[PDB]
């Protein structure tokens, strides 16, 4: 029954009147639908942050309310998948019907589990993306920030990292936090086009939402995670994004009275960010067996990667992701700085041919900025320069993928190991040959049956067997000596062409009847 | 690469012969493959 | 580097102003209560 | 055998003497009214409370009345609600101390963290926060320091030394190698120590803990070092006790067995971080950017028991964390004063793939006097500090007046600054995960001897590419000599070919 | 109907705190009080509800006129406007004076 | 000058003009948006149109919102702003939609 | 000594970053008093009891000993210590000057005491000004 009273409703908060034994986030019942959050209590008052609205209630001062005594639990529904939800578990947008029983009840500051619990993380969590999959891996059960600057590509970068999961058996979670109801409805579209929608749950709280439901519904996010990590499933998390999560704590702390600290946030900012983020990783199987790998967002100023909350949050996460606007603005996407970028789980995170294929390309391009920064007085550059700034120039050309493109593991893997083997340096002077031929490369690995044998024989037999070998001296190297041959003619004398290409036959059928499938729907006049 | 569209045009490489001092007009005859009959260093240049 | 130096002392002298200020307006809670308490009884 | 002459003594036992009940209610903060009580109630002492078998305890903070106290949490608070029942022995808070520590991973507080289990720790139950000793000049019966640790370290061994009894402090940014360092200092010092080990996570990652956990025990060090954790994911009133808790074991085992301890901190910002975010939540009135007024006292109470007394040794090495890359910080100007070695690392430094990101012209180090040190020693390092401070002047005039204003002597100064700069990086035996290369162990007089072949301007011939990541000057040599040789034998080749 | 009475009992530069003498419902959050004086009315909007009596408003336009004791009332709706298509070639501002 | 120019070139009789300019109250400035909101909404929904909102100077809003919230006794933000300043700027703009 | 003189009576500031050897200065000033009459009073406020420690044996040393007291209160006493600790020095001075001495105080150093006193102040409930 109602036992309490509103007094007064001030700076947005519901101050509530009548005996009762409050606890921090006890949920206060205002109607069947409407409730809310006890932020501070007396032992006859308390003080209330709201988390939904209702159109007819008219919440004002002497409406009645209960304390439920409970505090602040999420419910678990079949009808979680494939649908966008609030904070408090209602179906915004939905795709299946609703049984009305609870699958579970998880709390929603549940703490992170202790040290004894946790496992090495051994898995690779595959993104679609080569040179984040090659140089930047990411691991099951890694905290990889997504740092950059405005509409820089970090929304599109953790789309494509949640549709490499199409043919995989990962659950996606995108927490959305102050975004746009016309993008959210957008990813929500796309979802549902790539067929990754019966595995994936949006949560939603939009930019003129309840301050409280802003606040919470990371920690609703990761409940839902916890849920699904305690039955032995992978979760990624997506987190879009944790500066309009930040601005939301900092609004409630100032309108309730808190004192402000460095950059007008609270002093405990970073507890907060740090607690909900430390709830994600590889467990062992004693305590679910499952994985919750998590993608924060997080947005710069004019690229000052040392804001506070940037570094707040690198301090917190696994690496990060460094997205450039300079390099945006040349129309270079992905417009990932390499060179600000860094993956703290390494080659440990991989597998053992993706390791190999890159094992020290990420060391070879921080020399290759350096070296072309760099202002000497002699003019005179050393072989083993020359090779540095070839290869990172040959690098560089890797980078470029279409948006929501998904390439294999294996396909990346791949063109890493043509990049270290120093088969692409001959390239220097001609970027887009190098791009018609590594688009030819990606074709012919995805689609033809000779393609998807290699990646399979290099997944079972690894790269150091014979058949591997025999596959890329017989499929792959003669496509390249042709290619090579074709745009560059006086490579047909070089010392290092001959001695790389040397038992290779010039065999360039396979980029001809590619080039002839694609102009065979061709017209010699023009409608338009 | 306006040198470069120079010598490949107003030269030819049977009836002519480069002489390149420094490493790119040497890159770039080698690419052309004209006929070098030598290579020196562009220090040289600096003394007259 | 003015435009820098200009925009980060904004920043930093707002900044200490309003926590100054902070101390102030805490230290003067009760008579705000009471106010708004003798107000609200009024007439 | 061995006398303790300033033993540590094990709490009196006692019987729950003061009771109360929760009437006030907040985030991580409860504000107690007392009901029964033989005694009047202390500052710091900690009430208990029990709730599903559960047991949470509550650090007394301010006392306003004979019945009325305000308390912060040591641990989760999930449970807590208004009149929720609890009781006081009018004592601290205390954890089981004894020789079975090590080897064994607990938090602040005594909660047992390697196994779900939770085998239990013997021993005497000791209250950190209670420090005992005969009076004050007892205090001052302290060793001076005549020692100096070798790490391998290049730029550590030569421009920075590493104090044996004292304090050294690695501060910078986020993201910049304060981990990596530690954990390379971890693995030089520890199986070749004299004593014990004791390692402080503060406010840090879980998965850090979790492997620096298994490292020790894959490595076979395990069993003398001794793993207290209070990371990142706990409340502000446990990693306020996680540094004090890590010094009470030191001082265990430095006064009650006469060992000498490596202790370890990281992250010692997190202990500054939690007292501010305590006294916020108590609504005292702020300092400078917003932190306690007791910030210097607060460091002080912690860093002053780090002492080295006629017993034993205690190294102290701690990471200190720089927020937002602000040197000038309030915690970095009080941690400043504390630390007899200070290593700042440079986040450009870092970008340029300089590592250890070491900035050599930010840095100090008391150790680097005659006391200490020969006086050949001291004469490298000065040169090689003027030589870089030269080098990054001439920089600047590089960078916009083009390289051809300088002089002769400009260039070489230069050409030398930059081969410096270039032979202080090293691969860590650590750091073998990122990239592959194998670590690299450099003893002093072989640094000495590079620092002084490269001053001399020697290799200047040398590209310097060839100086980055190496061991002794000797593998620069060697890679020069292999590429001169191949290129020359390439020649001859196609000479011979034509 | 206007439902709710009241007076004001704190004047300031934009911000006025009004005392509600009667009402047969309870004020709600960004509701507007409407003051006649001399002729003109005046719109304050709600902005805090300290108590049941007490409340807090800026004000919608200009604020002359407005003192101690000006008596106000309320429907317990927000501000409202005048919308057709014969707004078409007209200018208003936000609250609807030509 | 504009609403002189409008009348000059022909399009004035398509056009509804909303002017809460510097010379008012934070109020007013603060609701010239929601008003043009409201009447864009108006004409979309019961008119059957397509509407080309004009917002000038968008700035002014927020201004004007921190404005309000110092008068109010609330605790600025960032620089000197209001703390609710996103949660302000999505209440004007997830409105206008399609 | 010769380009910025120090005379007897002149309150002379030492001021710089840390580790640049201000404290190096003043114990050097310190030790020039070994053939002279002057009296040497060192207050430490905040610093490190090793680092007193080490200062009490180079006055050993150097044999200037049996002429120099040093005041000390360390960075984890009590902050009223810390406060009071320069004006206790400056009265132990002023007792060795009314019988015609000439006495040399050093500092070591103002910022800490001026840290003691604000947080003196912050906790007691006094309004802060600039810099609280
Ligand atoms: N790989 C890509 N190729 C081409 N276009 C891309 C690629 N990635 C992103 N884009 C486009 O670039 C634009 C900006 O990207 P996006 O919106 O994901 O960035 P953001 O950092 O999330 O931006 P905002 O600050 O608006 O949130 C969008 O139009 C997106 O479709
Ligand atoms: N010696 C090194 N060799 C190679 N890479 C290094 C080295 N030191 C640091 N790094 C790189 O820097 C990254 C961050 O290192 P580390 O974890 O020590 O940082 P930190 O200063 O402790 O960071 P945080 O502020 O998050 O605690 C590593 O993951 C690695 O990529
Ligand atoms: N004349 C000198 N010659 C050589 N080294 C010196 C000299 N004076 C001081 N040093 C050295 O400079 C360093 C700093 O000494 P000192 O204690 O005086 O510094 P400080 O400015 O007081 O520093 P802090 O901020 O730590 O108190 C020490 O390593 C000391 O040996
Ligand atoms: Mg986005
Ligand atoms: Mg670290
Ligand atoms: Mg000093």
């Amino acid at each position: 029954m109602k036992n309490l009273k509103i007094t007064a409703i001030k700076d947005n908060l519901i101050f509530v009147e009548g005996e009762h034994q409050f606890s921090f986030l006890e949920i206060i019942k205002f109607s069947d639908k409407v409730e809310g959050v006890v932020l501070k209590a007396n032992d006859r008052s308390a003080i209330v942050a709201i988390l939904n609205e209702d159109k007819d209630l008219n919440l004002t001062v002497g409406s009645l309310a209960e304390a439920t005594g409970e505090l602040y639990k999420i419910p678990i529904y079949d009808n979680y998948l494939g649908s966008i939800i609030n904070v408090l578990g209602e179906s915004l947008v939905k795709q299946y019907e609703r049984t009305n029983v609870a699958l579970d009840k998880k709390y929603v500051f549940t703490e992170a589990q202790p040290i004894f619990t946790r496992s090495a993380v051994n898995e690779p969590l595959v993104t679609g993306i080569t040179v984040v999959d090659g140089v930047l891996p990411v691991g099951r059960g890694q905290k990889e920030l997504i740092i950059g600057d405005r509409g820089t590509g970090k929304t599109a970068i953790a789309l494509n990292a949640m549709l490499a999961q199409e043919n995989t058996d990962v659950i996606n979670i995108f927490i959305a936090i102050g975004k746009k109801r016309d993008e959210i409805v957008e990813i929500y579209g796309t979802f549902k086009k790539h067929n990754i929608l019966h595995k994936s749950i949006i949560v939603s709280a939009a930019s003129d939402d309840a301050v409280a439901a802003r606040y919470l519904a990371p920690y609703a996010g990761m409940a839902i995670a916890e849920f699904f990590q305690q039955i032995g499933k992978d979760v990624l998390v997506v987190m879009d994004d944790l500066t309009n999560h930040a601005d939301a704590y900092r609004e409630l702390s100032l309108l309730a009275g808190i004192a402000p600290a460095r950059e007008a946030y609270p002093g405990d900012i970073f507890y907060v960010h740090s607690s909900l983020l430390e709830r994600g990783g590889k467990y062992g199987p004693e305590f679910g067996g499952g994985s919750i790998t998590i993608l924060p967002i997080a947005q710069t100023l004019a690229g000052d990667i040392s804001g506070y909350i940037p570094t707040n949050l690198i301090s917190i996460t696994d690496g990060q992701i460094y997205t450039s606007a300079k390099l945006f603005n040349e129309g270079t996407r992905p417009a990932i700085d390499v060179n600000l970028s860094v993956s703290r789980l390494g080659s440990a995170a991989q597998s053992k041919f993706m390791a190999f294929a890159s094992s020290g390309l990420k060391k070879i391009y921080t020399e290759y900025k350096y070296l072309k920064r760099l202002s000497s007085f002699s003019s005179k550059i050393s072989n083993r320069d020359l090779e540095t700034l070839q290869k990172g120039k040959a690098f560089e050309s890797l980078i470029d993928q279409a948006e929501y493109e998904v390439i294999d593991y294996e396909t990346s893997a791949i063109l890493f190991l043509l990049l270290k083997k120093g088969f692409l340096n001959f390239y220097t002077e001609k970027t887009e040959a190098l791009k018609v031929i590594i688009g030819v490369i990606k074709v012919f690995l995805a689609k033809d049956v000779l393609g998807r044998k290699m990646r399979a024989i290099l997944v079972e037999h690894g790269i150091d067997s014979i058949v591997w070998n025999l596959y890329l001296n017989h499929m792959i190297l003669p496509l390249l000596k042709y290619h090579l041959l074709s745009e560059l003619q006086y490579l047909a004398t070089n010392r290092e062409f001959i001695k790389k290409f040397k038992d290779i036959r010039n065999d360039g059928r396979i980029l001809l009847a590619y080039e002839r499938k694609g102009y065979e729907r061709g017209i010699a006049y023009d409608y338009k | 690469r306006k040198l470069s569209q120079t010598v490949k045009e107003r030269i030819r490489p049977d009836k002519d012969f480069v002489i390149t001092v420094g490493t790119n007009v040497d890159n770039i005859a080698r690419q052309l493959n004209l006929n070098i009959i030598d290579h020196y260093d562009l220090d040289l240049f600096n003394q007259i | 580097l003015i435009l820098k130096w200009n925009r980060a002392r904004k920043e930093e002298a707002t900044l200490q102003s309003t926590l100054l200020f902070s101390a102030f307006k805490v230290k003067n809670q009760k008579s705000t209560r009471d106010e708004i308490l003798r107000l609200s009884k009024g007439k | 055998s061995f006398n303790p002459t300033n033993p540590l003594k094990p709490i009196e036992e006692k019987e729950f003497t003061i009771f109360g009940e929760i009437v006030e209610i907040r985030s991580q903060v409860y504000k107690i009214r007392i009901d029964k009580a033989e005694e009047e109630v202390l500052p710091k002492v900690i009430f208990y409370a029990d709730v599903n078998g559960k047991e949470i305890q509550l650090e007394v903070a301010d006392i306003f009345d004979k019945n009325l106290v305000s308390t912060f949490v040591l641990g989760n608070e999930t449970g807590l609600k208004i009149g929720t029942k609890v009781k006081s022995k009018n004592q601290s808070y205390a954890i089981k101390i004894s020789k079975r520590l090590l080897g064994r991973v607990i938090d602040p507080i005594g909660k047992i963290l390697d196994d779900s289990i939770a085998t239990p720790v013997h021993g005497n139950m000791y209250a950190p926060l209670e420090m005992q000793h005969d009076s004050e000049a007892t205090r001052y019966v302290v060793s001076p320091k005549n020692a100096i640790l070798e790490t391998g370290i290049k730029v550590i061994d030569v421009l920075l030394p590493i104090p044996k009894g004292g304090k050294t402090g690695l501060l910078g940014g986020a993201g910049v190698g304060k981990t990596v360092i530690v954990q390379e200092l971890i693995n030089a010092f520890i199986k070749f120590h004299d004593g014990v080990s004791v390692f402080a996570g503060i406010g840090e990652r879980i998965r850090e803990g979790h492997e620096l956990w298994k490292e020790a025990e894959a490595l076979g060090f395990l069993n003398k070092t001794a793993f207290i954790f209070g990371q990142m994911n706990e409340s502000p009133g446990l990693r306020f006790r996680s540094g004090i808790s890590g010094v009470k074991v030191a001082e265990y085992f430095r006064n009650n067995l006469g060992k000498s301890v490596l202790l370890f901190m990281d992250n010692i910002f997190r202990y500054v971080q939690a007292g501010s975010e305590i006294s916020s939540l108590l609504e005292k009135t702020p300092s400078a950017v917003g932190y306690q007024p007791t910030l210097f006292s607060e460091m002080g109470q912690l860093q002053e028991r780090i002492n080295s007394t006629k017993d034993g040794d205690i190294t102290s090495i701690q990471a200190m964390y720089i927020p937002a890359d602000d040197f000038t910080d309030p915690a970095a100007v009080a941690a400043f004063a504390h630390f007899d070695s200070t290593i700042i690392l440079s986040r450009q430094l870092a970008a340029e793939g300089v590592y250890p990101a070491i900035d050599p012209l930010e840095s100090n180090s008391k150790m680097l006097s005659i006391k200490y040190t020969s006086r050949e020693h001291l004469d490298i390092a000065k040169k090689t500090v003027q030589t870089l401070e030269k080098t990054k002047t001439l920089e600047d005039i590089i960078n916009i007046l083009g390289f051809d204003a300088l002089s002769e002597d400009d260039k070489k100064v230069v050409e030398v600054g930059r081969r410096l700069k270039w032979f202080l990086t090293q691969p860590f035996v650590v750091a073998e995960k990122f990239s592959g290369v194998p670590g690299k162990f450099v003893r002093l007089k072989d640094s000495l001897k590079g620092i002084k072949t490269i001053l001399d301007g020697d290799l200047n011939h040398i590209p310097v590419s060839y100086f980055s990541f190496v061991g002794v000057v000797e593998e620069i040599i060697e890679k020069f000599n292999l590429d001169a040789k191949k290129e020359a034998l390439k020649n001859e080749l196609e000479q011979n070919q034509k």
